[PDB]
RNA sequence: GGUUGCGGCCAUAUCUACCAGAAAGCACCGUUUCCCGUCCGAUCAACUGUAGUUAAGCUGGUAAGAGCCUGACCGAGUAGUGUAGUGGGUGACCAUACGCGAAACUCAGGUGCUGCAAUCU
RNA sequence: GAGAACAGAAAUCUCCAGUAGAACAAAAGGGUAAAAGCCCCCUUGAUUUUGAUUUUCAGUGUGAAUACAAACCAUGAAAGU
RNA sequence: AAGCUCGUAUCAGUUUUAUGAGGUAAAGCGAAUGAUUAGAGGUUCCGGGGUCUUGACCUAUUCUCAAACUUUAAAUAUGUAAGAAGUCCUUGUUACUUAAUUGAACGUGGACAUUUGAAUGAAGAGCUUUUAGUGGGCCAUUUUUGGUAAGC
């Protein structure tokens, strides 16, 4: 935050420090992340990760996350 | 189920590639009106590269086409040269293959062999009316033709 | 295929994906003088499939062609030919039938005989004075290509021959040489009585007689000789002109009945249920650890 | 300097639908105009010849002539301040029937059943539309239904 | 709006008409809102108008 | 209901991978004297329906299939926008009043229909 | 992409995939796949007479273009063009 | 300015209902084209050092964009229609058109009156001749180009 903080001064403007609820950079919120991750449905894939969907041939869907 | 997907030879082509035109070139289609029985055609060069010594439309190529049992008598006489010895590439992936030979005063300048394999029913493809595409099974793969080059001729696969 | 090679991919009409109709050629055989309104265009289809040649009389709509009358050629057998179904002869007498067949629906029976001397002559239906013109029709090939000697052309001179006006040239009909702009009126008239199939068996008999008997098998057994093809194909297009009215096949089985045993052989749909049902044992069985 | 040529801004006017490029539809050509008609003009970009110019895109006009592969359109241009009469030789590719008035067509038909429905007995068959009528008095009932209690919420970043 | 005033027959200040309520005539009220000021009458007023 | 000829709309019809197909039809398939066309009867032309085969074409079914289509107060009355004020704010821009109103996203369902003629357990 | 003596990243031959990612004298934008692209065959309608119409517009001229009428022709089995 | 033909016929800088046209705002890039950040899993007899690393494509993802990019796509503006020059029944003309009394166009005769075909309004509507001045403009709100900006 103070890091951020000290980057306010090289910018003309306003800008604003806000804390997000999301799980780092994903579009899922904290509660929610962890509930998929749990039913071994997020794989990693490099520093980000991947999610498995109800859709698709299961041919697919059962080599990735065969934990689910 | 194999009552009538037998393998064929569809064609054979005879190709001749020369580097000139003009008397050298017309020397070596000479050989193929005898060695085929037919009258080859002569192919035009697509452009010019100034390196290889063509230019664009200067007739470097000579290739002539023999089917039915005609053509696998003369793909006997070219395989004495090779003694029934293929290597494990020369055949593509489509089920074809093809090899070549650098003299032919030896059947009876280089020549190049190639065979096109094919099953009853190709005619789907070729036809102009109603034309179609073969089904996968129907299809020709490297594994089946060169197990058919093995029953017969009695040839044996290289290395790999 | 990648997904977006099959969202962007524009699939042409499905008659041009089956490969049957050539829409480039149907524009112009179909397309009317607007100044003509509801005037309709008359198409002489000519189709040659395997043992097998259909001639109809077609007719454009909106919701869809319409047939005005047709004629197949394995109602031949009726008038007396039972061999060569596909064959030149046959061609010419199946277009001599569509001829009559129209024009007799029509009411113009009795106007335009046709030719009832034909010799291998090229001339046209020309119409008569103070009554009604001559029915017009144009000739419609689809993918069949056009080399002279075509069996098509063979209908087309049956149709014209029978009193309906096809207008066309005699540049594609046998015995014409490329050399002298003229047609050979004897060459011609060979080949509407099988001359070209009665030459053939008197030449392969004498050259090889295994040859002869496998391919000339029903002519032997039903005591039919070369020479005698020409009396039959003549007495044909006498029993044409005669009763040329198009009868229908008495049918053994009924439509339900035809129905009911076809349906046996049909597979049928899944419901959602049971589609669901299907993915479900599979995850139990799959995803399930064995 | 300038470019005022013929179809000059006509980039995305002329334009296919989107996977809809090819030969026409013989749907087209199949159809019948005669003089009096309406039709309404709309440019196809892959046929050349007798296509309109831009300006009369998306304009209605009557029927006065009938050729061969073509019509003629009567269409009224506004030019200062007045309207000025405009005749078109069109291709059949470019028009099509309007139905600004074939849906006119058969209120008249209607009206003549209505008049004659009740010409033997009825008086004021009332064969004109209305606008739309304030809306006159109901009762809503609360059985099932209690009436559900809102209020304005808080505000959230949720970024 | 200038035109929809003059068809309500309103071409000076404080004039006032009585207008029919229809979907038609609803839309004509919508563009001149700003210029003029209407409600609901009620028999007292009308009658001593 | 099957199939063939000619179609209408032109993916709910396409694409990928599999499985099945009685009858007839369609097809593959046989042959080179004749008309005809090729370097090659492969394509195209002619002849036979005879010698063979449902292997393919073709038709149907299968897939938490791809694409496509339809709907949903799913997102969203959000973005945008017409009109109004001597409204806010240094400005950038923003709120409100009377109206119009998306796309992506999400979820659910669907996977050609049909006209004319002929023919078939 | 997979193959064939010399032959190589580029010479010629064969198959598969291929919605146009090519080509269409030129600037750019449209348009086009049994074609408007490539190859082959035949041709001179790039012809004759005189009006109407669209664009710029004063509804003048000039340029260009569209649809017919009356002739004479080209091409194709033909509809047609 | 001079009037003329007529006396509400018909029209409207407006709404409504029905039916068209458009490619801007917005939106989109695990949709085409063109830009663009970061890894990950794969691929070589077809890049180069070294006996294993960096590049190059392949596949599945990820951050961010377009006046001369786009599948989708508003709001505001915009074309036409809402009857008597209309609808329906019968049948006359022609050298055009049809295989054909088929069609096309124009007509004879009969049937249907102004809740006669939505709303509102209408110091009346239509029409003609003649001629003055003017052809340096400027400002405000909104949209918008060049320019750091300007009472540009
Ligand atoms: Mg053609
Ligand atoms: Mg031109
Ligand atoms: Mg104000
Ligand atoms: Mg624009
Ligand atoms: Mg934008
Ligand atoms: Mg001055």
């Amino acid at each position: 935050v103070e890091g951020l903080r000290r980057a306010r001064y090289k910018f003309p403007g306003q800008q604003k420090i806000i804390l997000s609820k999301k799980w780092g950079f994903t579009n899922l919120d904290r509660p929610e992340y962890l509930k998929k991750r749990e039913a071994g449905e997020v794989k990693d894939d490099g520093a980000f990760v991947k999610f498995l969907s109800k859709k698709g041939s299961l041919e697919n869907n059962i080599r990735e996350f065969p934990e689910y | 189920q194999n009552p009538m997907r037998d393998l064929k030879i569809e064609k054979l082509v005879l190709n001749i590639s020369v580097g000139e035109s003009g008397d050298r070139l017309t020397r070596a289609s000479k050989v193929l009106e005898q060695l085929s029985g037919q009258t080859p055609v002569q192919s035009k060069a697509r452009y010019t590269v100034r390196t290889f010594g063509i230019r664009r439309n200067e007739k470097i190529a000579v290739h002539v086409t023999v089917r039915g049992p005609k053509a696998e008598e003369i793909l006997e006489r070219g395989l004495k040269v090779k003694e029934y010895q293929l290597r494990d590439r020369n055949f593509s992936a489509t089920g074809n293959f093809g090899f070549g030979i650098d003299e032919h005063i030896d059947l009876g300048f280089g020549m190049d062999f190639y065979v096109v394999m094919n099953r009853p029913g190709a005619r789907v493809t070729r036809r102009k009316r109603c034309k179609g595409t073969v089904g996968n099974s129907h299809k020709t793969t490297k594994e089946d033709t060169v197990s058919w080059f093995k029953q017969k001729y009695d040839a044996d696969v290289l290395d790999k | 295929k990648s997904s977006a090679y099959s969202s962007r991919f524009q699939t042409p009409f499905r008659r041009r994906r089956e490969g049957k109709t050539d829409y480039y050629q149907r524009k112009r055989l179909v397309t009317q003088h607007k100044a003509k309104y509801n005037t309709p265009k008359y198409r002489l289809v000519v189709r040659f499939t395997n043992k097998d040649i259909i001639c109809q009389i077609i007719s454009s709509t909106i919701t869809g062609d319409v047939v005005l009358a047709a004629a197949y050629s394995h109602e031949l057998p009726r008038y007396g030919i039972t061999h060569g179904l596909t064959n030149w002869a046959a061609a010419y007498a199946t277009g001599l039938l569509i001829a009559r067949r129209t024009l007799q629906k029509l009411g113009l029976d009795e106007t335009y005989k046709g030719v009832e001397e034909v010799e291998g002559e090229y001339e046209l239906t020309e119409a008569v004075e103070d009554g009604p013109r001559p029915f017009k029709v144009f000739l419609d090939i689809g993918l069949q290509r056009t080399t002279t000697g075509a069996r098509v052309f063979g209908a087309l001179k049956g149709a014209s021959d029978g009193g309906l006006y096809v207008p066309h040239s005699e540049n594609r009909f046998p015995g014409w040489d490329f050399e002298t702009e003229e047609i050979d009126p004897e060459l011609l008239r060979s080949y509407i009585f099988g001359g070209h199939v009665s030459q053939y068996m008197e030449e392969l008999a004498d050259d090889d007689e295994e040859r002869f008997s496998e391919l000339f098998k029903g002519y032997l057994a039903d005591d039919i000789d070369a020479d005698s093809l020409e009396d039959i194909y003549t007495s044909a297009h006498e029993a044409i002109r005669a009763d040329p009215a198009f009868k229908p096949t008495e049918k053994k089985f009924t439509k339900e009945q035809y129905a009911a045993e076809s349906k046996k052989y049909r597979q049928t749909k899944l419901s959602k249920e049971e589609r669901a049902a299907r993915v479900a044992a599979k995850i139990a069985a799959l995803a399930g650890q064995q | 300097g300038k470019s005022h040529g013929y179809r000059s801004r006509t980039r995305y006017m002329f334009q296919r639908d989107f996977r809809k490029h090819g030969a026409v539809h013989l749907s087209t050509y199949l159809k019948v105009y005669k003089v009096g008609d309406i039709v309404d003009i709309k440019a196809n970009g892959s046929i050349q010849k007798g296509m309109p110019h831009k300006f009369y895109q998306g304009k209605t006009g009557v029927v006065y002539n009938v050729t061969k592969s073509s019509v003629g359109v009567i269409i009224n241009k506004m030019v200062g301040n007045r309207y000025l009469e405009k005749r078109l030789n069109l291709r059949v590719e470019h028009i099509k029937h309007s139905k600004c008035r074939q849906e006119f067509l058969e209120r008249v038909k209607a009206n003549a059943a209505k008049r004659a429905e009740a010409k033997a007995q009825g008086v004021a068959v009332q064969l004109k539309r209305q606008p739309a009528q304030p809306r006159e008095s109901r009762i809503v009932s609360t059985e099932g239904n209690v009436p559900q209690t809102l209020a304005p919420v808080p505000y959230e970043t949720f970024i | 709006p200038r035109k929809v005033l003059q068809l309500l027959r309103l071409t000076r200040i404080n004039s006032g008409t009585f207008v029919k309520v229809t979907k038609a005539t609803l839309e004509l009220l919508k563009l001149i809102e700003p210029y003029v000021a209407y409600g609901y009458p009620s028999y007292s007023t009308i009658r001593q108008l």
